[PDB]
RNA sequence: AGUGAUCUAGAAAGAGAUCCACCUACUCAUGU
């Protein structure tokens, strides 16, 4: 549904607003990036927040709280 | 404001940030969709609970009024 | 129904249990404004309650 | 629903349906209207005594009017 | 100077994966 001229316009002014704001890109994260078991620490307790209470379990859900 | 009344706790003094005055009023409602939300979750609650503990009836209820 | 003998004392719950909660809610305001309005018992209790307070 | 204020019905809010009252609620123009009726005097006069004739009533009543008039500047 | 406005209500057989907030928490140098 989209045509191409709606398009290019869609990505240049995503260019310039984000030239306009200076904005440097948000980068792959390293191997040796800084606060990378706290993100991950956040990202688990994210999942745990489900299977803190629960008791009944199924394989989808047994296998990745094992995960 | 014909006059000024004295109204409800759900109503909001909208305290001007330059002059330090309550200068609006916001009157406040829930809105019919969040209504007939809440009513379709004590109805879930009900129809749930086909043979469950009294007790968690009552914390099920406890739940969505406190939410 | 309340007669005058202890409306005063009423007027004092009404404040010592406002002062309970955590912060200020208009709850007690409307409250005391409705029973001001209706008679001038409740109007002369709350002036001998702010001069007691 | 009495005074319109109750429910439908009892049955379907599950409530008692108790609805109780609640206790906590110019001199130029007024000149020329004396001239107007001066006239109006003279033709009742002339009227009730001897002027079945228009032209002895309508001379009188003028003559008033022209006096009016000098009256009033 | 205020009255007054009060539904429900239980028996038989059958059914039914439950899935979630009510206790706080941090300061030794024996000497030179």
């Amino acid at each position: 549904e989209i045509t191409p001229e709606e398009a290019t316009t869609i990505f240049s002014v995503m260019v310039e607003w984000l030239e306009s704001r200076s904005f440097s890109p948000i980068p792959f994260p390293p191997l040796t990036y800084k606060n990378d078991t706290k993100i991950l620490v956040l990202a688990l307790e994210d999942l745990k927040d489900v299977y803190a209470s629960k008791v009944r379990l199924n394989a989808s859900e047994r296998e990745e709280l094992a995960l | 404001m014909e006059e000024v009344v004295s109204n409800d706790e759900g109503v909001w003094d909208l305290v001007d940030e330059r002059t330090k005055q309550r200068t609006a009023k916001a009157y406040l409602k829930v809105s019919e969709e969040e209504i007939k939300k809440f009513d379709s979750r004590i109805r879930g609650i009900l129809m749930a609970s086909g043979s469950t503990t009294f007790t968690k009836v009552a914390a099920k209820w406890n739940t969505s009024l406190i939410s | 129904k309340i007669a005058n003998n202890l409306k005063k004392s009423v007027v004092d719950i009404i404040i010592k249990s406002s002062l309970q909660e955590s912060t200020f809610s208009k709850f007690y305001s409307i409250l005391s404004e409705r029973m001001i309005t209706f008679h001038r018992s409740w109007q002369t209790a709350y002036n001998e309650t702010f001069e007691q307070n | 629903s009495y005074n319109g204020i109750g429910l439908k019905s009892a049955k379907g809010s599950s409530t008692s349906g108790h609805v109780q009252r609640s206790l906590a609620s110019i001199e130029t123009h007024m000149e020329k209207r004396e001239i107007e009726v001066q006239v109006s005097e003279l033709r009742d006069r002339l009227e009730e005594e001897e002027t079945l004739s228009e032209e002895q009533i309508d001379k009188k009543c003028e003559a008033l009017r022209a006096k009016l008039t000098n009256e009033w500047q």
